[PDB]
Order: structure tokens, then C-alpha cells, then sequence
DNA sequence: TTTTTTTTATGTACTCGTAGTGTCTGC
DNA sequence: GCAGACACTACGAGTACATA
């Protein structure tokens, strides 16, 4: 059971194909690159027939019968690709993968891709059945701390001169969308054959196609960055994510913040975080959030959140995408909020 | 003015319409693609039906006075108008503005038309090779090979059927990766060796197009299309730039075992085994002895089927499993008194032929079970 | 009939050379350089808002790719292939209205022609328009085709919403996003189009027509034709101004502007117009409340402008700067009370008028 | 669960198995609804199929040793197993626990079962009245009214057909709110008027059971259920509860306008005219003039169709618009040569009748005029 | 008056010509000018509140498009086409009640027959 | 047994003629005037509170509209059409519980079936 | 570095797989 | 006959979206 990064994939690919390759993660670009590299090296090894099946509760399940072990009529080595759903496999998909793994042979190479499996599913019977035979590839989006380094690395891959300001602009505009970043690098290489990249046009050949998640929004709120929080909210509204998931994601952290602020007057935050099982990534963030906010601001935040919840589940109105905005400004570097606007 | 003056007999018109309306189907890629092209010229009417890869043209002679012209008419509507009229009834046709007036006695219909300039026309070409075949020969070539053709495969090579011509021999090859069928027939003419691909719909149209009469069939194969002449019907279809293997290469070059069995009994036994075989996972296993050729199958319902034959054999025992549907199709295509079966290994191919005929050969690839 | 012959401005004036497409310079330059260097991706997916030339630019690409003079950014009109592109009858260009042929049957039938060589062109070019709506199985077939595409086939997908497209197709397609056209470019090309035709025009009227369209060129040209019809053959300022007043929709913004300036006659005229343009009073009052909320929020941080107010930013910035937060809070409270009170009032027009009067009474304007 | 050893011949079962097959398989709504009931009792085999609201059992004589009992056997599997055996081949069945071993020569099949108790049955009852009608007459009754039944209409009444009796006449009425079909035939016996409503599916199995033989169909009319008997085959089903519309109230009150013509000519003309009819409405307009009939049809494609018929008519000219599918179905049912029509007004119901005899009658309600 | 058939005023007094339409001077003038001068656009959308004339004006435009006296801004009542339009039996005025035919299949069917030319009319109106 | 089930007063005492109304005179005068003259309309919408009489008024209107005596302001119970309308089983009076069948499919089927001519009734009342 | 995260009731389309129904073609 | 083929049409199920 090997574990690897995309950068190291060639190292395993030029050594010899394993029984199967699992492409887990959430980056379309990284997963696509890994799958394409595996397919290319398999074709170099003499793999010609490719069949792609999407795992769905209603999809075809002829893949089990597709393992005829009789291709010999033409004798073209087969590669099988499976696309896991957004939430990963279910029980039925579990035994389907069990019976597919049980029929694996040398002539067939299995490529499995999808969203990263949770711990409850990482102990599934089929996944264990792939032990000592499979190479997992970790493809998780680098965060804004690590994203500029990745952008610089890919720019060096294309032999393009990337300026720091251009790197920052591309990181800001295309956060959470690596495929968009690769397309932008290709498009800017096409626009400028000279190879350099500077502000006057990288700020022109770009759009706000960033994709975010509610966790990014909650992190922005905790760090008190109003501009980033509002931009993330706008991007999430444009993407069409349901407001209820935003409400729940912010409610969990806000309730934790209220409890921690209440308990801070008697116990140091260092022990409080450990009691509440706060991860090292978020301990400092929540410490700064607590040090920035007072009880009154948290009470106003929860009042606004309650009003938003009521106006969402009772009046069915569309004003929620406005109210959340105010809640953003309610918790960032001197909110200076109001009462009638929220109360 | 341009008028489609027609005075035809329903018996001279039903069959050509029944032929030209074949390739046409519902939901066309263009509205013009759903209308048959009428073209009256000289003293004959040309009926044209196209799919952007076919042109099916039927020429019908005329006797009554008529005026030249070209237009289009809906396929199903006009065909049913011709069909519904009484036997021996004349059909008169005219064009007024953009309306085709079809009259017969007192019956009158006014169908909607389209301009004839918008109808696509396949480009002119020169024929590379020319064949002359009997109807029965081409019929047997198609019916005994088309069943093994692939269906909607990602590899566009296997979607069609291969014609391989060598000297006085013409053979058809069809495969899907798991089955393969080849059939060779003799011709009275010397012909250059040539391998050509015909698409699935093309071979379907070719099979349905030929009649049961004794009229000779003419074949033309060019650089990138094929044409067939049968009486007053001409069908032209594009080809496929594809790669196919050697039939000898796929079949066991050195066969190891020989079996001779009755076709009907084996068909019945395989069908009976397929009854309890999984409807999706169609497949059985055969175990061979001097007389026992046991066929076994089972379903996820734990219902097992085992059956025994009385087949001549003198070699070693062997267990080979494969899809029941493949052998059922092979036997149904054979239509022979006795069948010979050649086995080499479980992971190797399985050949099937006619015990008194080497004209048609079939090979199936057994699946591990 | 007996009216000579007059086509539609929207369909006419569609560009036939890459130099006739106005705006979207980055996409055209990138395509030109890609065709010059011979670096062509397998699939080009265009995207953007309505009426910015995605289909027109894709058609230009299809004309260029099969030009007999060679792959160039500026295909000639001389080539018979180019002429057949103009007429819409080209064997090697397959235009698929994917909005109509959504089912997998038709898509598979049209994608099974990839095995056939082009008739008279270097590349078999598919122009699949409105790709966003397409059955899932048709997406599977298209993905299977794009995974192993023949070297003589190039795809030209067009859409308005790229989000609905599956990620598996996006990851295989070079995506070109087209910006909403700037107002100045729209006005410039509108001036040139009106001058090329024998139609008189006025500068302020032209500016009004350009601003009315929300950055989409088709909107601008459609409004131009409608104004010409209403303008008695002349694009006159008064006629187009009255037309756009009739088609005016953002009533709530003008209501807020008049209310905050305590202009009783102006707000009465505006509400009379909004009554004549039959609408829902609850929706109008909700829009007013939301606009006031946004104005209150912007004063706290400019970043509250976002993207929705791209065409409204100019007035909202002035309103946020010039008005104290307390007055905005009082107006928001008054309008919220009015909205709570509206259904129980007489016919809702009366209630909206009364709430606006309540809000107006606060200022000392007489 | 005693052992179940069948020893039967195909020729004595394949027809009863086909008859008992009926509406089995298809849509399995729940498992214990089951496949078949095989019962051995007193040297007879009872094979039962059901639909959770319907039941039918075939009796097969057992001229050989047997073991009484009741169990189940899968429908499609048993039917195909019996069908695929060699002609006249014997069948030997054994039961081991819940497993059926079916043997034919050297062919062996294993089958799964379910307990006979889990099967759902219909409660017994006391029959109300009983008929013994000849098979040909019953077929004539059913075929004259089968087509007019409604297709899953909200008015549940229209989803079936009514059988009633008056002395020596049996009357059958079907309707769907636009068509009416009544047929009265002599019985030979006198029984009181006990109307019954049979659903469409039940009527379908009644048609299937009839074989045009000399054995008269026996029927037991109950309160909320129906039973039928054809030789060794027994059938039962539920009933639709309610009352049908009064056909006498639907039939025209003043059929002053009379028309007579040939069935074949009218059917062919209507078939020709329906080609250009609106596929969503199938409405045709009929103009009746002195000794002349005219049919006009239009469709959204703006195509026009006109047909003229020679007829005998002594009344005044009239225009009436009505469905062509309904009249086509009526003429299809009417198998004689000459057909008469009774008309009253431009928006009055039209009565279709046999010219040879009153026999059966039909009513068509016109479209918007 | 003399009509013993007491036709509903909502039906009997539907506008016949552009002179019988009260109000809506904007749309009336626009259509009159765009039909007298020419330049007939290929798609119209009448947006307004209930019972203002969202359909009758469309029928008036349909009458004004394909009239025997040519493209006219004054729909006559003498030729067969205008009277057929008013009676609702006209061949080319395909009145698509989008409420009933709302499924995509019906729209595909409507688009399939678009090229099949008009019969007894300058234009076919959908 | 005259009451096989308890014919509750809310069902037994349903009005059968226009004279049994408890005093909805303002609408009854309009209904009687309309039926007496030729002024008949094709869409009546009775609204108000619960248990006030609008379903009974509608049924009385149908009885008056379909009775074979003629279009009578006072329906006659002797009429066969009235005999069938007061009970169920009338081929013309199609009563649809809108709440029971809210789906657009049922309404579309009803509007497809409305085209057919009525059976033996002056007006097909929905 | 790792997991974290949803408001239903009722209705309306859309599209594909599977089966039920007609009918008619050389079988 | 004719039953299979083939069409053709309908129904369930899974999915996406709307309005309240
Ligand atoms: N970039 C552009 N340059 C010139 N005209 C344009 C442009 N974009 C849109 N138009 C106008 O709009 C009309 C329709 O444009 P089209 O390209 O079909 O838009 P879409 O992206 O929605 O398919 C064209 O005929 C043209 O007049
Ligand atoms: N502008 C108008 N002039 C005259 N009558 C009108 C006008 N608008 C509506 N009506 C009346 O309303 C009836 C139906 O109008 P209609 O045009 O169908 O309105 P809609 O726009 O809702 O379809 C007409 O018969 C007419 O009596
Ligand atoms: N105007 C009335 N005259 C006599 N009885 C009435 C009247 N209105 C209501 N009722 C009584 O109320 C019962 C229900 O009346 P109904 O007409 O169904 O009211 P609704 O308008 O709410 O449907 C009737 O059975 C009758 O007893
Ligand atoms: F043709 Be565009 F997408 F409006
Ligand atoms: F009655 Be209108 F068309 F709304
Ligand atoms: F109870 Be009533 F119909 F309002
Ligand atoms: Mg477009
Ligand atoms: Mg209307
Ligand atoms: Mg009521
Ligand atoms: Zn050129
Ligand atoms: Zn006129
Ligand atoms: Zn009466």
C-alpha cells in the first residue's frame, strides 16, 4: 500500500505499474494529471483498451462482466477507470468494489478516482483488499500559504518568467481552482510568446472564477479579514451553495467561540482548547479571535444569526445572502455595526 | 414552370418507397434529412434517401407524360399515402408553390415540401474495384458474419464489417473483441486483394436492400466509399479507416482438440443452461470427456443447471467456460446438421465450424469462471 | 412583401473577420497566436455572459480552421469553404444545437461520425452550441470521445453557464471566458453600426442606449432596433428616453434616491409610474429595503459593493457617502414597519404611498 | 413438505402452462406474490397464477404415480425449461427440502421455492348467478366492445365493461366518456338482471382463455368477484364497484338522418385520411351531401386531406367533426360488409350499426364544431 | 345590440383594428411605425399586467403581418386572412398555448416544423 | 330505511331550488336576471367564507343551466337533468375537487377532453 | 494537515432502462 | 399461421429545479 504525491508519481510510473492506482483528492487538475500520466505510461507499457465507468446508484454494473479474461482474440491490455461520487462510496458500492477487486488480474490496471475517503470508509473491505497492491495519490489543494509556491513551480514548468505581483494576483483571483490556474498560465503563455509575466496583462486575462468552501469563510471570519470574507461570500453565492450549510458551519464555530469566551474568565485558553479538542491549525486562530472579540459582539452575532435562521426557514425569503454579509462585518477589526440593521 | 407531374402505378411505387424509406428514421439531424428527395428527369423518377453517410436511390420508369423537376416530400406520410390507396390504383402527383398535391380517383392530400437545393449530395468519386455477385452469396456472407459485429464500441474499428478480397475469393470478417466470424465465398472473376470497412448501419442497409430474386448484384469500392447496384436500386455508404487482424492469427493456428456434435441438440442444451444462467452474467462452463460434454450454469439464486451430451471425442479432459450468448449466436448462424469444435486451452481461443463446410469459421474467446 | 427588404440588426453585422469582433481582445489574441504557432488544443470551450460573441467567435474559429489558404487568425472571404461557412451549409462544420439535441441518442449518432474523414476540410469541426444543458449519458459519450479524439477533429463548445458542465469535460477543454462588454466599446460600435446604415442618431441617445444594455452587445443591438422602430426611423434622444422610461425596471433605486432627497413630487411620479408598469408592491418594498440595507453596509466597508452592483455602483457609492448612517437606519426602520404593515392596509399601492410619506416626513423639507 | 415427484409429458402441460402464465413475471411488486402454485391432489395437478387481485388454475390429469402437496416454482424459469425440452420429452420432478430437481433425459435443473402458505389467495364465496355461453358468442361479445374501454381514466367506471342480462339476451356495454359500444346476443336461458363490471385486465385474460372450441365457457357472476371455466381451466377476478352510464340515455333520441355504405371502403378512406390528421387529436370533419360523403383532415403541419365516398343519403347536408381513431376502431370491430350510421345534428351523437342486423351498436360523440 | 347571443363583453368587443385599442400608445405607435416603414423583427414579447391587452395586440400584429393588401399598419376586415385570424381558424396563426404545451418534447416538435413554409400567408406566426 | 347512513342536516338540507337560499339575495338577483335574459357567462367564481352556500349556489346554477325545461331562473326538479344533477352520475356536470387533483397533468387532461361536444346537455358545466 | 459541515412539503420537468403492446415481414 | 423483430409507447427511478 504505497502513498505518493503527484510530483513523485513518475517515480512509481517509470518503475512499474502496480495492480491498481487510487487517485483520491479534490483537485480536478491534480487528479486529471495523475490519471493522464498513468494512462500514458500504461500505453507505453502496452495498454490500449480504455473503459470509463461512473459509480452511480443507477449506473451500469457490467464492469464485473467486462473482466472476460479473454481479450486474447485481439489481446489488447485493458485499463479500467472508475469515478466515485461526491460523497464517496456507499454500502452497495462497497460490495460492488469488493467483487471488482476479487476479479482483478495482471492484464487489467484499475484506476480509481474520487473525493478523499473518510476514516470510516478508509477501513472498507475493498480498500483493505487493495493492500500491498495499490498506490494512493494525495491530491489536496494547497492553501494560500502554499499556493504561490505551487504557482511559481508550474510557471517554471512552462519556462515562464513569473513576477511576484502577478503570482499574488493569480493566487487571489483563482483561489481554490487549480484547473483555472493552469488554464490561465497556458493562456498567458499564448498571449505573451516572450515568456515573461507582469501586471499590465495578467490583471487583464483573469476573472473571479475562484471556488471556495464554507470553512474558508469561517476562517476568514475568525481572522477578521472583512474583504476576504465578503469576497468569499460573493463567490459562494455565485456558485449557488445553499445558505443553510453556511449557517451551520458558522453556527458551530460561533457557539464554540461563545462558550470559550465565557470560560476564558476562569481558565487559560491553552487548557480550554485542549478540553474542547481544537486542532493545532485552529488553536492560534481561535485565540486571536477570542482576543479580538468581546461578549457583546458575540451576543450581537448570535442575535443576527438567529434572525437570519428565522427569515430563512419561516419567510423563505432571499435576504439571507445580505444578512450574512452584515454578520461578516460584525466580527472583523472593529465591526462598528448597527442595531436596526440587524436586531 | 417547375411542376412534379406524376402519374404512376401503386404497385410500381410501393416497393421502391419501402426500400428508400429504410435508412430514414425518426428524429433526424436536420429536417431535410427526414424527407425523401423526389427527382423526376428524362423518363424516370429517382427516389433518394440519405443519412449523411448513405444515399439510397431507386429509379422507376415512367410512361405517362410528365415534367422534370426536383423536390422533397415527408417519408412516412407519403409512404403511407401510397400504401393506403387501393391495389392497382393510379397515383397522380403535382407541385403547387410549396405543396405537393397527391391525388387518386377522388382522394386528395396536400403535403408540405422543401426546396431541393438544400438536400445534401454525396461527392462524385471513381470506383477502384468492381464485383459481380449472386444475391444468395452476398446474403450468406452478411447473415453469417454480421451477428458477431461490435455495437457502439469505443474503438470505432470494430463497429463495422471487413470485406477482404483475394483473387476469386471474397470474405467477410466481424468481431467485437470477444467473438470473431469469417466467411469466404467464391467469385467467377479475378479481383485484386483489398480490405475495406463497412459501418454497421451500412451493412444493415446492404442486407435489407438486396432482393430474393436472381438479378445480379454489382459492387463498387472506391477510395472512401462503397456502392451497390441491385436492379433499379443503388446504395452508397462511406467507409471506415480501420485496422483489422488476420483471421488465421486469431483462430488457433495449431488446434489441439476435435469435437463433432449435432447442432440442434447443442442449441437446446445451451438454451436450457442459459435459462438458469444469470440474465446479465450470461455464461456457462463445459467439461469434456470421451462422451460427456457437460454444460453447467448457475444464478445468484443458487439455482444450478447441469446437462450432458453424447458427442464423439477421444482426447483429454478439459474445462472451458464462456458466455452462452456467443455460442448461441454462432450456432444460430451456422444452421448446419453437424458442428465441429476445436479447443486448445482454457486461456486460448475456441474455434467452431461446419462439419462439412470450411466456408464459414467462428471463434469465441472463453472467459475464466 | 411590399416593404423592400430589411433584416434584423442582431443577426446582421455579425463579424466575419477577427478584426470585426469588438472587445474580448485577450481571447482573440490568444487564438491568433495559437493558430500562428500551430499550438491547438483538442477542445475549445467558450463561456461568458449572454451576447458577447461566444457563438460568433466560435463560428469564426470554425471558418478559420478549414480555410484553404491555411489556418489563420484572418480567414479570407474568398474560399468556397469560407463562403459555405457564411451560408451555414458546410459539410465539415457540424453545428449541433445541444439545447435541442440533448438526448444521448442524437448526441451519440452525431458523435459516431468522428470515424469519418472530413469531406473538404483539414479538420472536422464540431460547434456544439449551448453545451450546458445536455443529458448525463450524453456527457459520458462526449467525454469518451474527447478522451481519445482523432487528430482531424476539433471541438468548439459554447455556453452561458460553465458551472453546469461536469468537471471531467472542463479538465479536458481549454476554456476561454469572455468579459461583459465595456460601455465605451458598446457605444463605439453602436455609433459605427448606425453610421454604416443610413440611420440618423444623437450622441446622448446613443449613450443612453449603451448604458441601458447590461454590457451585452446583443441587448444593445436589440434595443437599438426597437428604438428605431419606435423612433419613427430616427434615433432621437426624447423618443429613446421615453422608451427606456417605459422599459425602466430598477424603480426601487430611483425611489430610494427621491426619498433620501425628500422630493415629494419626484417620488409620487415614480410610484405612479411603477403602478402603471404593473408590478408587485411587496416585491418593490423588499427591493427598497434590501437597497437600504446595502447602503447601510457599504458605509462600514467599501468591499460590500461586490459584483451584483457592478452596473449600480456609481449611484450607491454616492448614496453611501453623502448620507449619515443614522438617517439610513431610520429609513430602514420606517420601511420595515411599512412592509410589516402593508398587507393590512388598503390596496397595496395606498400602503406603499403611505409608507413613503412616513419616510419623507422625517426630513425638514417643506 | 413431502417429496414432489412429477412425471409428465410436454404435450399435456405446455398449453396449460401458457394459459396459466398470463400476467405473471413482469412487474414484481413483492416476493410472496409468488410465481406459481403447483398442487398434486387425487391424481390431478393444479397450477395457479395470480396478480394479488386475480387467480387462475389449470388442471392436468396425472396418469402416473404422484405425491400430493402444494409448493411454488418460478414462472419464467419453469416455462422456458418446459418449452426448451425436445418435443414429447418426459419431465421428472423431485423435491428436496425447498429445491426442485427437474430432469429430462440427462438434463438436470435446480429451482428455488417459497412456502405454499405464504402465497396470497382469494376468499371463497357463494355464487350469485351462472351462465354457460358458447365460446364463439363470448368472443363476439368481447371483441365488439374491448377497444372502447378507457385507458386509466379517473372515472373508474370507464376502466371496465359491464355484462348484464334480460331474459334470453346478454348485453355487454363499454365506454370511455367519448365512445360507447353495446352488443346484445341471445343466450337460450333466462336469468334475472344481475349486472357485473369486469376490469380491463380481467377481460384480457378472458379473451386469452377462449380458444374457439366446442366446450362452452361457464361463468359464475358473484357480488364483488367473477369466476370463469373453460374446460380444465378455472379463473377468478375482482370487480369494479359502481354503475355504468345509461346507454339508452346515450343513444340518439331522434336518429332521423340515415346513411348506409360499405365497411371496407369507409375503413380504407378513414385510414387514408387519418395520415394527415392531428396526431394529438385525430379529428376529421365529415360533410354529408346528397348521395355523397366527404372527409377532411388537417394537422399542425398545415397539410390538408380530402376524401369523397359514394353513399346513399336522402336527408339534408350536414357538417360534423369527430375523432377518426374512434371510427377506425369501430370499423375494425365491425367485420361485416355494409355499415349504417344514424345522425341527428351537427353536435349530436352518431350511431354506428351493422346493416345486416341490429346485433351490436356504437356511439361516437363529435368534437368541437 | 341586435345579437340575441349575449356574447360576453370580454369576448365580443375584442379589438379589430389598431384604432379600436384604447391606451398603450407606446406599443401601438411602435408597431404602426415598424409595419409601415418595414423592418419587422422576428420575435416580440408583450410584457404587462393582467387584462391590458397582452394577447389581442399580438393577434392584431398577426393580422397586420400577412394581409391580402400586403404588409399594412391598418388591418382590413374584408380579406379572408384577417377574418380567419379573428375566428381563430387561420391556417398559419399557430396559437401555441405554452401552458399546455410546456414540455421540451412539444417545443422540439414545434421547432421541427418551423421550416415547412407558410400556406396562404406571407408569414407563419407562432 | 330512508337513511341507510345518517343523512346529516348539512347534507340532507342542501338547497334544491333558488327559493331555498337563506338570503344571498345580492348574488341571486344577478343570477336570476342573467338566466332570465340571454346574458349568460362562461366563468363564475363564487367566493366567501366557509359553509355559506357557494357550492350549493353553483349546483343550483348548473341545474338551471341544464334543465330540459329551458334556461330557467328557477330549475324544475321534475326535469331528468335536475334529477341526475341533484345526485351524482351526470355525464355533463363534471365536478373536480381541485385540492384532490392539483397536478397539472389532470388539468391538462381535462382541457384535452373539453373539446368534445356535450352529451344531451345544453352546456358542459365544469 | 484533518475533520469539520443541510430545511422541508408539493409539484414539475427531463432522461434513461425495462417492460407492455401492435403488427407484420419475410419467416 | 407467425413469433420475433422491430417499432413504439408507456411507466418507474434517479436527478435537477421551482415555489412557498
Ligand atoms: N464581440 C462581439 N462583436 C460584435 N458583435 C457582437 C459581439 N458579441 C455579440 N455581438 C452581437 O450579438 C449578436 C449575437 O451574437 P452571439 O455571438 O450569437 O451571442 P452568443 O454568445 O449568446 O451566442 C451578433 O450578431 C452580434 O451582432
Ligand atoms: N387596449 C385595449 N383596448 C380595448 N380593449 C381591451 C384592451 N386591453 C384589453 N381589452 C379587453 O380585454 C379583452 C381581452 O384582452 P387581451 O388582449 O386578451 O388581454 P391580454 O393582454 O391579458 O391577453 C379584449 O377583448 C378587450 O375587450
Ligand atoms: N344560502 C343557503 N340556503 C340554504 N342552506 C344553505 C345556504 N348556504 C349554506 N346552506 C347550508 O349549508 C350546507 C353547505 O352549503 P354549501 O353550499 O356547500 O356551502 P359552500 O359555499 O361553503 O360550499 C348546505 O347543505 C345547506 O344546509
Ligand atoms: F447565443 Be447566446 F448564448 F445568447
Ligand atoms: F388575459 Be391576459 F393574456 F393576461
Ligand atoms: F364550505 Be364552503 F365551500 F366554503
Ligand atoms: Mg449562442
Ligand atoms: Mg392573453
Ligand atoms: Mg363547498
Ligand atoms: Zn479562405
Ligand atoms: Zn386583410
Ligand atoms: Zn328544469
Amino acid at each position: 500500500m504505497i502513498r505518493l504525491y503527484p510530483e513523485q508519481l513518475r517515480a512509481q510510473l517509470n518503475e512499474g505499474l502496480r495492480a491498481a492506482y487510487l487517485l483520491l483528492g479534490n483537485d480536478p487538475l491534480l487528479l486529471q494529471e495523475s490519471q493522464d500520466a498513468v494512462r500514458q505510461v500504461a500505453a507505453a507499457q502496452g495498454f490500449e483498451e480504455h473503459h470509463t465507468f461512473s459509480i452511480d446508484p443507477n449506473t451500469d454494473w457490467n464492469a464485473i462482466f467486462s473482466l472476460c479474461q479473454a481479450m486474447s482474440l485481439f489481446a489488447s491490455r485493458q485499463t479500467l477507470l472508475l469515478l466515485l461520487p461526491e460523497n464517496g462510496p456507499n454500502a452497495a458500492i462497497n460490495e460492488q468494489l469488493l467483487t471488482l477487486t476479487g476479479l482483478l488480474h495482471d492484464d487489467l490496471l484499475l484506476i480509481v478516482r474520487g473525493n478523499k475517503l473518510s476514516k470510516a470508509q478508509e477501513n472498507a473491505a475493498w480498500f483493505t483488499a487493495l493492500a500491498n497492491r495499490s498506490v494512493q495519490v494525495t491530491c489536496q489543494t494547497p492553501e494560500q500559504a502554499q499556493l504561490p509556491r505551487w504557482v511559481a513551480a508550474r510557471a517554471k514548468q512552462l519556462n515562464l518568467e513569473l513576477d511576484d505581483a502577478a503570482n499574488q494576483v493569480l493566487c487571489y483571483c483563482y483561489e481554490g481552482n487549480l484547473l483555472a490556474l493552469a488554464q490561465a498560465l497556458e493562456r498567458l503563455s499564448l498571449l505573451w510568446p516572450d515568456g515573461k509575466l507582469t501586471l499590465p496583462r495578467v490583471e487583464q486575462a483573469v476573472n473571479d472564477a475562484a471556488h471556495f468552501t464554507p470553512f474558508h469563510w469561517v476562517d476568514a471570519l475568525l481572522m477578521g479579514k472583512s474583504k476576504r470574507a465578503l469576497h468569499i461570500l460573493q463567490q459562494l453565492r455565485l456558485e449557488g451553495s445553499e445558505p443553510v450549510i453556511l449557517l451551520r458551519t458558522l453556527q458551530r464555530e460561533l457557539l464554540l467561540l461563545v462558550n470559550l469566551k465565557r470560560q476564558s474568565a476562569h481558565t487559560p485558553l491553552r487548557a480550554l482548547f485542549d478540553k474542547h479538542r481544537v486542532w493545532q491549525n485552529r488553536r492560534g486562530m481561535m485565540g486571536e479571535a477570542l482576543n479580538r472579540l468581546s461578549q457583546t459582539q458575540l451576543r450581537q452575532a448570535v442575535q443576527l444569526l438567529t434572525r437570519t435562521e428565522l427569515t430563512l426557514k419561516q419567510d423563505y425569503g432571499q435576504s439571507v445572502w445580505a444578512e450574512l454579509e452584515g454578520l461578516s462585518l460584525l466580527l472583523c477589526h472593529k465591526p462598528l455595526a448597527d442595531v436596526f440593521i440587524d436586531g | 414552370g417547375p411542376h412534379m407531374k406524376f402519374t404512376v402505378e401503386r404497385e410500381h411505387l410501393l416497393k421502391p418507397l419501402q426500400q428508400v424509406s429504410g435508412p430514414l428514421g425518426g428524429r433526424p439531424t436536420l429536417p431535410i434529412l427526414g424527407n425523401l428527395l423526389l427527382q423526376v428527369a428524362d423518363g424516370t423518377l429517382s427516389l433518394t434517401g440519405t443519412d449523411l453517410e448513405m444515399e439510397m436511390v431507386a429509379r422507376v420508369a415512367l410512361v405517362q407524360p410528365h415534367e422534370p423537376g426536383a423536390t422533397t416530400v415527408p417519408a412516412r406520410k407519403f409512404f403511407d399515402i401510397c400504401r393506403g390507396l387501393p391495389e392497382g390504383a393510379e397515383i397522380a402527383v403535382q407541385l403547387e408553390g410549396e405543396r405537393m398535391l397527391v391525388r387518386s380517383g377522388r382522394s386528395r392530400f396536400s403535403l408540405s415540401t422543401l426546396p431541393a437545393a438544400d438536400f445534401p449530395n454525396l461527392d462524385d468519386w471513381q470506383s477502384e474495384v468492381e464485383f459481380t455477385l449472386p444475391q444468395a452469396t452476398m446474403k450468406r456472407l452478411i447473415e453469417a458474419t454480421q451477428f458477431s459485429m461490435a455495437h457502439q464500441d469505443v474503438r470505432y474499428y470494430l463497429n463495422g464489417m471487413l470485406f477482404e478480397t483475394e483473387g476469386e475469393e471474397l470474405r467477410t470478417v466481424a468481431t467485437d473483441g470477444h467473438r470473431l466470424a469469417v466467411c469466404s465465398m467464391p467469385i467467377g472473376q479475378s479481383l485484386p486483394s483489398h480490405s475495406v470497412i463497412v459501418p454497421r448501419k451500412g451493412v444493415i442497409e446492404l442486407m435489407r436492400m438486396l432482393d430474393g430474386g436472381d438479378n445480379p448484384l454489382r459492387v463498387q469500392i472506391g477510395s472512401n466509399n462503397i456502392r451497390a447496384h441491385v436492379g433499379d436500386f443503388i446504395f452508397t455508404s462511406k467507409l471506415v479507416d480501420g485496422r483489422f487482424p488476420d483471421y488465421r492469427r486469431v483462430l488457433p493456428k495449431n488446434p489441439d482438440k476435435h469435437l463433432e456434435a449435432g447442432c440442434d441438440l447443442l442449441k437446446q442444451a445451451f438454451a436450457r443452461a442459459a435459462i438458469l444462467s444469470n440474465e446479465k452474467f450470461r455464461g456457462v462452463r463445459l467439461y469434456v470427456s470421451e462422451n460427456q460434454l457437460k454444460i453447467t450454469a448457475n444464478n445468484p439464486e443458487q439455482e444450478e443447471a447441469e446437462e450432458i451430451l453424447d458427442v464423439t471425442y477421444s482426447g483429454a479432459e478439459m474445462e472451458i467456460g464462456f458466455n452462452v450468448s456467443y455460442v448461441l449466436d454462432v450456432l444460430n448462424a451456422l444452421k448446419c446438421e453437424n458442428v465441429r469444435m476445436m479447443l486448445t486451452d482454457s486461456v486460448s481461443s475456441v474455434q467452431i465450424e461446419d462439419a462439412a463446410s470450411q466456408s464459414a469459421a467462428y471463434v469465441v474467446m472463453p472467459m475464466r469462471l | 412583401g411590399p416593404h423592400m427588404s430589411y433584416q434584423v440588426l442582431a443577426r446582421k453585422w455579425r463579424p466575419q473577420t477577427f478584426a470585426d469582433v469588438v472587445g474580448q481582445e485577450h481571447v482573440l489574441t490568444a487564438l491568433a497566436n495559437g493558430l500562428s504557432l500551430g499550438r491547438i488544443h483538442h477542445a475549445y470551450l467558450f463561456s461568458g455572459t449572454r451576447g458577447v460573441g461566444k457563438t460568433s467567435i466560435a463560428r469564426l474559429l470554425a471558418k478559420g480552421l478549414n480555410c484553404e489558404t491555411g489556418i489563420t487568425a484572418t480567414p479570407c472571404g474568398v474560399c468556397d469553404n469560407c463562403r459555405e461557412i457564411e451560408q451555414g451549409r458546410f459539410v465539415d462544420l457540424i453545428e449541433i444545437d445541444a439545447a435541442s439535441r440533448t438526448k444521448v441518442e442524437d448526441t451519440r449518432d452525431l458523435l459516431d461520425n468522428v470515424q469519418y474523414a472530413p469531406a473538404r476540410g483539414r479538420f472536422k469541426v464540431y460547434l456544439i452550441d449551448e453545451v450546458h444543458m445536455l443529458s448525463r449519458h450524453s456527457f459520458n459519450a462526449l467525454l469518451k470521445t474527447l478522451e481519445e479524439p482523432p487528430e482531424h477533429v476539433k471541438f468548439l463548445l459554447a455556453t452561458t453557464d460553465p458551472q453546469k458542465l461536469p468537471v471531467t469535460i472542463l479538465s479536458r477543454c481549454l476554456q476561454f471566458h469572455l468579459k461583459a462588454l465595456d460601455v465605451e466599446q458598446i457605444r463605439h460600435q453602436l455609433e459605427h453600426i448606425l453610421n454604416e446604415e443610413h440611420i440618423a442618431h444623437e450622441p446622448r441617445a446613443l449613450q443612453l442606449l449603451a448604458r441601458a444594455a447590461e454590457g451585452s452587445l446583443r441587448d444593445a443591438l436589440s434595443l437599438t432596433d426597437q428604438a428605431i422602430a419606435s423612433g419613427d426611423g430616427q434615433v432621437s434622444t426624447q423618443a429613446v428616453s421615453a422608451m427606456l422610461g417605459t422599459l425602466d425596471d430598477d424603480q426601487a433605486l430611483s425611489l430610494v434616491e427621491a426619498m433620501v432627497e425628500a422630493n415629494g413630487e419626484r417620488v409620487m411620479a415614480l410610484i405612479n409610474e411603477a403602478a402603471a408598469r404593473g408590478i408587485e408592491w411587496e416585491a418593490l418594498l423588499v427591493e427598497m429595503l434590501g437597497l437600504l440595507h446595502r447602503i447601510a453596509m457599504v458605509q462600514l466597508s467599501p468591499a460590500a459593493l461586490g459584483n451584483d452592483m457592478a452596473a449600480i455602483e456609481l449611484r450607491m457609492r454616492e448614496l453611501a457617502r453623502t448620507i449619515p448612517p443614522t438617517d439610513i437606519q431610520l429609513y430602514y426602520q420606517t420601511l420595515l414597519i411599512g412592509r410589516k404593515e402593508l398587507p393590512y392596509a388598503p390596496d397595496r399601492r395606498m400602503g406603499v404611498e403611505m409608507t413613503l410619506l412616513r419616510a419623507l416626513a422625517f426630513h425638514p423639507r417643506m
